[PDB]
């Protein structure tokens, strides 16, 4: 929904929970495809630190 | 002056290849930047490689060749 | 006359780079240090779909990267 | 532009909204979409300005599905696809960014 | 209507013709008649397989020339002596035996696609009054240019040497370009035409070798006409800075000077020149007795106007809707391809209504439209 | 036979003294360098379609 309403440096949260999920449900494959995606959003700087060490 | 004998498409070469003979020295853990364009070479490069029908099953055609370009 | 060798070369490029398509290979890689070296049945797709940039400006943590690996 | 040599003179128009959606469609039916995604959604979030721009919605969506890695191309791809050609639209309506380096 | 008779007429004898030829060459030609068989009986002798075309280089006046060979040995060839042994000048192709190299023969004519260029393709058709009009000004185009081709008997008359040149100028749309293709079909005199825009090339120095070769075949073809369509196109164009710019333009003009009368004193030719901006031509060739007597051109008037657009509405259908008299009144001194420019639209109107009457009402809309390149192409629209 | 030769037709030429042979099935089109060379394909109206 929060890509209609895109402005947000807070689904960057919401990709590295969602790779926490698939992790523990033994999937890598889509914890793998959501953790490149956080990676690509945070490149963009406004990141805080405590959101780069996640 | 005659057809008498034919040559493989493997041999009469230009030069072998460089990618299962010798191996290149640069690795992607000595790139540094360039992430914009990191996501872009699997696109065009790796995925044709370990399935060239992941385009085809999808009915996107699979881009043709690559231009680098740049100072 | 040895000017138009090379464009019977150029003309080759072209032959072979619109035969090789729709096969599992990876269509080819060319880089160019200038683009103002381009022609518009070069640069056309077909032959040139993708088109990987190179800046120099990049952002702050990707040029945090290259000092970081050459470190 | 001496009139006596010219005797037709046709301007193509930045498309409409009902020829945007058409454009989208035309390039859609050679890719498999999942049923259910609408069109004529896509073009009213674009504003575009020519055919290749919604032509370029088609193309980055089947590369969003590309990574992701099912055969058919998702509603959330055509979200994203139309952000990323507006913000590059919007980027050359300045002043223009290059091309060519 | 009904010219259909002067078409079978003409067809019947085309199949006359044929007959007649065609039978001919069948047991009659030039089989059985002993001046052509022993003839040729010591012309296969010294002639081939391969005949090897040269490149004449230079003569030498003892019966041989050096010749360099398009695979590139050169020959110090002889010359039988029967094709006539100075007939043969620099330039020309030359048939070398199979064996021991003699100009077995030569060839007059090696089709360059240098000399397409200004060469015809395709025949003027339209002539002599469907350019209607300026029938005052094409008294000196067909009294200096057409008439002493076709009489010099007039020119014998007076004595001196007969006009030289043309220059045509004026506004665009008074039929300039057209007039020379009008005289040239008539007279039937080798028709060389070059635009303006191919002169000026992107390289430099093969540019005025272009232009000097143009003349050469002028003179090469006695009775002749060289339309050099726009030489305003010489000073408004240019390409790169390093081979057209300045130094091209220049050079091209001063040829043109050695070229047209100079000092060559070649055969004569008959320059036209279509022109609008006459300060791109030297102050060597808008003096007179090069280009005798100087035309302008102004935009036809009414009465004028109505022989232009009368050549238009022979082609147009016609009712009983149609006034073509009020027409030009609206036309005030304008330019006979507004008025071509018109009827052709005013055809696209009939075309649209998909009918074949052209009607008043068609030709009335066109007007409107032909105006309005004259009034928005001008954002100012009246003055301010 | 000259009447059944003709310009812009490739021969097959015999060596032993370039004696002309069969003509060639295969000759050049110079339209065809000019458009493949460029590369360029046809469409139909659906393609302008909107
Ligand atoms: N007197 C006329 N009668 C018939 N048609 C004319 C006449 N004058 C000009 N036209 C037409 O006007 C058009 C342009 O004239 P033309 O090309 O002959 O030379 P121009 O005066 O150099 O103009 P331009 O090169 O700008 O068209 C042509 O289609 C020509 O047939
Ligand atoms: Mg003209």
């Amino acid at each position: 929904e929060f890509k209609k309403l895109d402005d947000k440096p807070s689904l960057v949260d919401v990709h590295l929970l969602e790779s926490k999920v698939y992790h523990k449900l033994r999937n890598l494959a889509k914890s793998k495809a959501s953790l490149t995606a956080a990676r690509t959003a945070a490149n963009s700087i406004y990141c805080p630190t405590q959101t780069v060490a996640e | 002056n005659a057809l008498v004998d034919i040559l493989p498409p493997d041999s009469d070469s230009s030069i072998s290849v460089m990618g299962e003979n010798e191996k290149p020295d640069v690795t992607y853990a000595d790139v540094g930047g360039l992430d914009m364009q990191k996501q872009e070479i699997r696109e065009a490069v790796e995925l044709p490689l370990v399935q060239a029908d992941l385009y085809e099953q999808i009915g996107i055609d699979p881009p043709r060749g690559v231009l680098l370009y740049g100072p | 006359g040895s000017d138009r060798e090379v464009q019977r070369i150029l003309i080759e490029l072209l032959t072979q780079m619109d035969g090789f398509d729709q096969s599992t290979n990876v269509k080819v890689i060319m880089a160019t240090n200038r683009a103002d070296t381009l022609d518009p049945a070069l640069l056309r797709p077909g032959r040139l779909d993708r088109k990987i940039e190179f800046p120099s400006l990049r952002d702050r943590r990707e040029r945090r990267l290259i000092f970081g690996t050459i470190a | 532009l001496r009139p006596g040599r010219i005797d037709r003179k046709i301007e193509f128009p930045p498309p409409s909204v009902a020829a945007r959606a058409e454009i989208l469609r035309i390039h859609s039916r050679k890719m498999n979409l999942t049923r259910g995604i609408n069109l004529r959604k896509v073009a009213e979030k674009m504003n575009g300005c020519s055919g290749a721009d919604v032509k370029g919605v088609c193309t980055e969506a089947g590369m969003y599905a590309l990574r992701e890695r099912r055969i058919h191309v998702t509603q959330e791809d055509f979200e994203l696809a139309v952000g990323k050609v507006m913000n590059k639209n919007q980027e050359t309506a300045i002043s223009v960014a290059k091309l060519f380096k | 209507r009904c010219k259909l008779k002067l078409l079978r007429m003409e067809r019947i004898k085309d199949h006359l013709l044929l007959e007649e030829e065609f039978v001919s060459n069948s047991e009659i030609l030039k089989p059985f008649e002993k001046k052509q068989e022993e003839e040729k009986k010591q012309l296969e002798e010294i002639r081939g397989n391969p005949l090897s075309i040269g490149t004449l280089e230079e003569i030498i006046d003892d019966d041989h020339a050096i010749v360099t060979s398009p695979t590139m040995p050169d020959y110090y060839v002889s010359i039988l002596s029967f094709v006539d042994k100075e007939l043969l000048e620099p330039g020309c192709s030359v048939l070398l035996h199979h064996k021991t190299m003699s100009i077995v023969g030569v060839l007059q004519d090696d089709a360059d696609p240098m000399v397409s260029v200004m060469k015809m393709d395709k025949s003027p058709t339209e002539s002599y009054s469907d350019i209607g009009g300026l029938e005052s000004q094409i008294q000196e185009i067909k009294e200096s240019v057409e008439l002493p081709l076709t009489h010099p008997e007039l020119y014998e008359e007076m004595g001196i040497k007969p006009p030289k040149g043309v220059i045509l100028y004026g506004a665009p749309g008074t039929g300039k370009t057209l007039l020379a293709k009008a005289v040239a079909n008539q007279t039937s005199a080798t028709f060389l035409r070059i635009v303006g825009s191919e002169l000026i090339q992107k390289y430099l120095g093969d540019g005025p070798r272009l232009c000097r070769q143009i003349f050469k075949v002028a003179g090469e073809n006695a009775p002749s006409i060289v339309f050099i369509d726009e030489i305003d196109a010489i000073g408004t164009k240019r390409y790169d800075s390093n081979s057209g710019g300045e130094r091209e333009i220049q050079r091209t003009m001063l040829e043109l000077l050695n070229q047209l009368d100079g000092f060559d004193d070649r055969g004569d030719v008959k320059v036209i020149m279509a022109t609008n901006k006459i300060e791109t031509l030297d102050p060597a060739l808008i003096r007179p007795g090069r280009i005798d007597r100087k035309i302008l051109f102004e935009n036809p008037d009414l009465s004028t106007k109505k022989k232009i657009l009368g050549i238009h509405t022979s082609k147009m259908n016609l009712s009983e809707d149609v006034n073509l008299e009020t027409l030009v009144t609206t036309k005030d001194d304008l330019s006979g391809a507004d008025i071509q420019a018109m009827c052709t639209e005013a055809g696209l109107l009939a075309l649209r209504e998909r009918r074949m009457q052209v009607t008043a009402e068609d030709f009335k809309q066109a007007k409107e439209r032909v105006m309005k390149n004259k009034v928005e192409e001008n954002l100012e629209g009246l003055y301010l | 036979n000259v009447k059944d030769l003709k310009a812009s037709q490739r021969v097959c030429l015999r060596s032993d003294s370039y004696m002309l042979h069969k003509v060639l099935e295969n000759k050049a089109d110079p339209l065809v360098s000019l458009m493949m060379v460029e590369k360029v394909p046809d469409s139909t109206y659906d393609m302008v379609g909107g």
